[PDB]
């Protein structure tokens, strides 16, 4: 469970390294990360209560990145989610990739 | 009375279909 | 019966609104491409 | 009380008046012309031009495309921006 | 004769309520309205031009 | 005898249509005999066009029917205005003619 | 596929998309058969996909 | 570190400050408030202290109609909450509520 | 000082929102029917706002009608 | 009436040309019945084929809402004018424009050719209407008088040749050499938008809201009144054979005797597929030159033709 | 498990705000989610399952 959170907090620690000021959202998200990293058990738990219960979530902002040809979609959450969210996909992966769920032919792979 | 105009006040400056059921208790 | 939003019409055909009688013909586009004069100079 | 400035747009252009000519449709062949007539007989010509031109055994599916020919939706002009086919074209490539 | 004090006796000025009441017909056509003619034209235009 | 431009254009669009409304309502709708609610009647116009950018469907509980064909006419065009301006000049940045700061925000805004 | 969709004016060279970056003589060649061919394919690829679904 | 319990004070002021400035500014209602950002002033207007929102029992009209429609669009609270008519976490909480006291 | 303006912003807010709310000689509002002293007046309002100072004004409003 | 006077064949609709972006705020025909032309809110001029109704030329250079589009009669040229402010002469020998026309101070809402002397009209929302002279891009004169926008403006070469209205409800006839109003009249309550010459008689028409009013000549005796339809009228347009149009904002066109006062037919018309049905109504229409056909411009964003029925009686 | 089901589902559908705007999303999958990407791929294997038939 460690190496999995660790990872997802590296992830997203990642968006921010140029780190400029910022703002007030991203400086609640960088806050809330380091938080993750002084006290995890707490933070797993945490986790692993939403996704035993909570069904009702926040509003995503979105924007769009110009590309000068085609718009992409960016999305905003707030950080508890991220986290939350973020553990959740390095743990599915994982499990994925152990029990050989994905087919060969899939091939936006890790090994090439 | 008919000309009275509702003042501008500004505040600037639902329904389901039933083949969902269908669906799912098909599911 | 269903309509996936792909199709899903609005509106009725342009032709039926009018009725028969009357001819609707959308031009886009044009013709005559423009280095054209309309009103074309004697020589 | 007529002030001495001046502008680069004012100054002298174009002179001259080109008038219509004979060939152009001067006003004199107009006020001639049965209009009426060549009117009919353009429109009948329109009219004949447009007449001229005129194993697998597995699947989940039987076949979607049976009678599904396109529809006339980019024939329909839609005095509405947002539900015209333009908009929808424009919306559909842009955004992602 | 209030209204036209301002103007020259010329210049003309509605006022009577004469004025605004309608009058009628004039048949197909009278000699009444018609446009000046040709002539008149010619020496209108000329004299403006 | 100023001239039209680039940066008064969407300033100019905006007073005319004021004006068009303006004059032809105000000469067209009228019999209040007073002032009939011109500040007003054009507040409801900025509240509807508001209200279709932002997408939220705009019913005034108690109004004139030929005000309200009125706003909705109006500002439907508006919108035509304001959204083949938006494809075209999409076109424009897609080809990379036009390089400037503000009509790329303001553009990718309006998608 | 011409059971389905016949083209007895061979139209389906009309719309066919090459690659027109490479030189003519690598570029791809317009015959009958091998146009055809094409099309029967992406419609047999097609046909297996329920429009609801997704589509191509 | 800004988030936190939610204060009679706080909620009041919510209040007032939302009467005066109008629903649309945010960040200035969030301005006058402390420890609380404008993401969380407007969600915590919308999704409790908005007197449009309806707090009582819940009839059975509305529990027929909230587990039917529940087993129509399993986990979809968002979607169900306004054809309801309630909040989607007070729905929930009465979801979870009738399976609870169902056994 | 950024936090001396929303001293007086949450003070004029509760005088908007306002007949009980005072200030004594000191700056502390009170309200006169409960006799509570309340450090802000938003914080004080509330307790104007609330169903306990509610009642005792009804209570003292029998008790004079009587 | 007379005797139940003067039977005219009803109208029906004939064709309907969609192709316009915005909407459609004037038609003007070509002298020869070979083409017609059309300003709009799209910015664009486009030039029709009268005969097929294919789209054969499409121009651009407003920088706004083009309202009005004349085509001379002795001159290869368009005169175009728009909410830009700025009054254009394209040259239709290159498809270009050679001139600009520059000075009013907001929207020109119209303008007219006089037919002899070579000299350009134009109406403003800044409340003059302006002569200039074609040849060297001059004003002439302007005309001060009205205290609102000046709607419409017509241009004849006999005794008052400029007939202008406009929104101040009251009609005034300018002298042309003299750049000064010989008659005010001010018989319409509300707004004028429209008038306009009869071919023959010497007689004139403005339409209000309220009602139409025919006018002698010169000095505007009063005649007639036509009243039936209430609507914001922005067209009236008449045939040598006594046919007056009167459009409207709500969509709705009439068909009038112009003699009496008859109004034989009332066409609404359908709005376009998609649309809405508020934005209906006509903005402007006018007459080929064998009179045999209408075509109308409107805000549903087409052109509508129609062709006066054979069968009829 | 049915409860991690029933979190990634239940995420799909929130609220979509820019400025002014807001609406519910109760039908596309949000890309921006952070387990998206195991959605996107999951759901593909389907419709490859679809494509391929299962034999092959
Ligand atoms: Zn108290």
């Amino acid at each position: 469970d460690t190496k999995l959170l660790i990872l997802a907090l590296e992830r997203l620690k990642e968006a921010y390294s140029v780190k400029s000021r910022l703002n007030q959202s991203q400086r609640e998200e960088l806050g809330l990360i380091e938080q993750a990293y002084d006290n995890p058990h707490e933070a797993l738990s945490r986790i692993k209560r939403h996704l035993l219960t909570q069904r009702a979530f926040k509003e995503v902002g979105i924007e769009f990145m110009d590309l000068y040809s085609h718009l992409v979609p960016v999305y905003d959450v707030e950080p508890l989610e991220k986290i939350t969210d973020a553990y959740l996909d390095q743990y599915l992966w994982y499990e994925a990739d152990k029990r050989r769920l994905f087919p060969p032919w899939i091939k936006p792979a890790d090994t090439e | 009375q008919e000309w009275k105009i509702p003042p501008c006040i500004s505040n600037w400056k639902v329904h389901i279909n039933e083949n969902f059921a269908k669906l799912a208790e098909a599911l | 019966e269903v309509v996936l939003h792909e199709d899903k019409k609005y509106y009725p055909t342009a032709e039926e609104v009018y009725g028969p009688e009357v001819e609707t013909i959308v031009q886009e586009e044009d013709t005559q491409p423009l280095t054209e004069p309309i009103i074309k100079p004697v020589k | 009380q007529l002030s001495k400035q001046y502008s680069s747009r004012d100054l002298p252009s174009h002179t001259k008046i080109k008038y219509r000519q004979t060939t152009q449709d001067a006003p004199e062949e107009v006020r001639n012309r049965d209009f009426r007539r060549e009117l009919e007989e353009r429109e009948r010509a329109a009219a004949r031009e447009k007449n001229r031109d005129r194993w697998d055994d597995d699947v989940v599916f039987k076949n979607c495309a049976k009678g599904v020919d396109d529809q006339k939706k980019d024939k329909r002009f839609v005095n509405d921006t947002l539900r015209s086919e333009f908009h929808k074209k424009f919306m559909e490539k842009y955004i992602k | 004769a209030i209204a036209r004090q301002g103007q020259s006796k010329d210049k003309v000025i509605y006022s009577k309520y004469t004025d605004l009441v309608p009058k009628e017909v004039m048949n197909a056509d009278d000699p009444d309205l018609q446009r000046p003619d040709e002539e008149a034209i010619k020496e209108i235009t000329e004299k403006t031009r | 005898a100023k001239t039209v431009t680039k940066q008064r254009v969407e300033s100019h669009f905006d007073l005319e249509l004021r004006a068009a409304v303006m004059h032809d309502i105000l000469d067209m709708m009228p019999e209040g005999i007073k002032q009939n609610k011109a500040r007003t009647i054009l507040q409801h116009l900025s509240e509807a066009w508001r209200c279709w950018k932002a997408n939220i469907p705009w019913k005034v509980p108690g109004l004139p029917t030929p005000i309200e064909n009125m706003i909705l006419r109006y500002v439907k065009a508006k919108a035509d205005w304001w959204t083949n301006t938006a494809h075209y000049n999409r076109e424009r940045i897609r080809r990379g003619a036009t390089v400037d700061k503000t009509v790329c925000k303001k553009n990718l805004g309006r998608l | 596929y011409l059971t389905e969709h016949p083209d007895p004016n061979n139209e389906n060279i009309v719309g066919y998309n090459n690659k027109k970056c490479w030189p003519r003589d690598a570029r791809m060649r317009l015959m009958k058969h091998d146009v055809n061919l094409g099309r029967a394919v992406f419609w047999d690829i097609k046909n297996r996909l329920p429009r609801s679904v997704t589509t191509v | 570190i800004k988030g936190g319990v939610w204060r009679n004070t706080e909620d009041e002021i919510l209040k007032a400050a939302v009467m005066k400035y109008g629903k649309n500014q945010w960040s200035r209602i969030a301005s006058l408030l402390h420890r609380k950002s404008a993401k969380q002033c407007k969600a915590r207007w919308y999704e409790w202290l908005d007197p449009s929102i309806k707090k009582t029992e819940w009839s059975r009209e509305e529990e027929e109609k909230l587990l039917h429609l529940a087993k129509l669009m399993p986990t979809q609270w968002r979607t169900i909450a306004p054809i309801i008519g309630r909040t989607a976490a007070q729905c929930l909480e009465h979801y979870e509520f009738l399976l609870d006291k169902a056994a | 000082s950024s936090s001396e303006s929303n001293r007086d912003r949450r003070e004029r807010l509760r005088q908007l929102a306002l007949p009980y709310f005072m200030k004594n000689h000191l700056g502390s509002y009170e309200c006169k029917l409960c006799l509570t002293l309340h450090n802000n007046e938003g914080s004080y309002l509330a307790h104007t706002q609330g169903k306990k100072h509610q009642t005792n004004l009804a209570r003292r409003a029998a008790k004079e009608a009587k | 009436t007379m005797p139940k006077p003067q039977w005219h064949p009803p109208w029906k609709l004939y064709r309907v040309i969609s192709g316009h972006l915005g909407w459609v705020r004037c038609i003007a025909v070509e002298p020869g019945n070979q083409w017609f032309v059309t300003g709009s809110a799209d910015r664009t001029i486009k030039i029709w084929d009268l005969a097929s109704g294919k789209l054969k030329l499409s121009l651009t250079g407003h920088i706004s809402t083009v309202r009005g589009v004349i085509v001379s009669t002795r001159s290869p040229y368009l005169f175009s004018c728009g909410e830009d402010k700025q009054v254009k002469c394209w040259d239709l020998e290159y498809n270009k424009v050679i001139r600009h026309y520059h000075g009013h101070l907001s929207a020109v809402y119209g303008l007219d050719l006089h037919p002899t002397i070579d000299v350009l009209v134009t109406c403003s929302r800044d409340s003059t209407a302006r002569i200039w002279d074609v040849r060297t891009k001059a004003s002439v004169h302007t005309l001060s008088g009205h205290t609102n926008a000046v709607a419409t403006v017509r241009c004849q070469a006999a005794e008052p040749q400029i007939i202008t209205g406009s929104h101040d409800t009251t009609i005034r006839l300018w002298d042309l050499v003299a750049g000064k109003t010989r008659v005010t009249l001010t018989n319409h309550k509300k707004s004028v938008r429209a008038v306009v010459l009869h071919p023959r008689h010497y007689t004139f028409a403005s339409g209000s809201p309220d009602n139409i009013k025919q006018w002698k000549f010169p000095d505007g005796s009063f005649i007639q009144n036509l009243s039936g339809h209430n609507a914001i009228i922005n067209t009236l347009t008449v045939n040598s054979d006594g046919v007056l149009v009167s459009g409207a904002d709500n969509g709705t066109m009439h068909l009038w005797d112009w003699r009496t006062g008859y109004n034989f037919q009332r066409v609404h018309a359908a709005v376009q597929p998609g649309s809405l049905d508020s934005e209906s109504g006509i903005f402007a229409c006018a007459f080929d030159q064998s009179e045999s056909r209408l075509l109308t411009a409107e805000a549903d964003k087409t052109i509508k033709v129609y062709r006066e029925d054979d069968t009829a009686t | 498990d049915h409860n991690i089901a029933d979190y990634m589902t239940a995420k799909n559908n929130v609220v979509i705000n820019y400025k002014d705007m807001n609406h519910t999303n109760s039908y596309g999958i949000i890309r921006g989610l952070q387990f998206a990407s195991f959605i996107v791929q999951y759901y593909g294997l389907v419709m490859d399952l679809l494509v391929l038939g299962l034999h092959r």
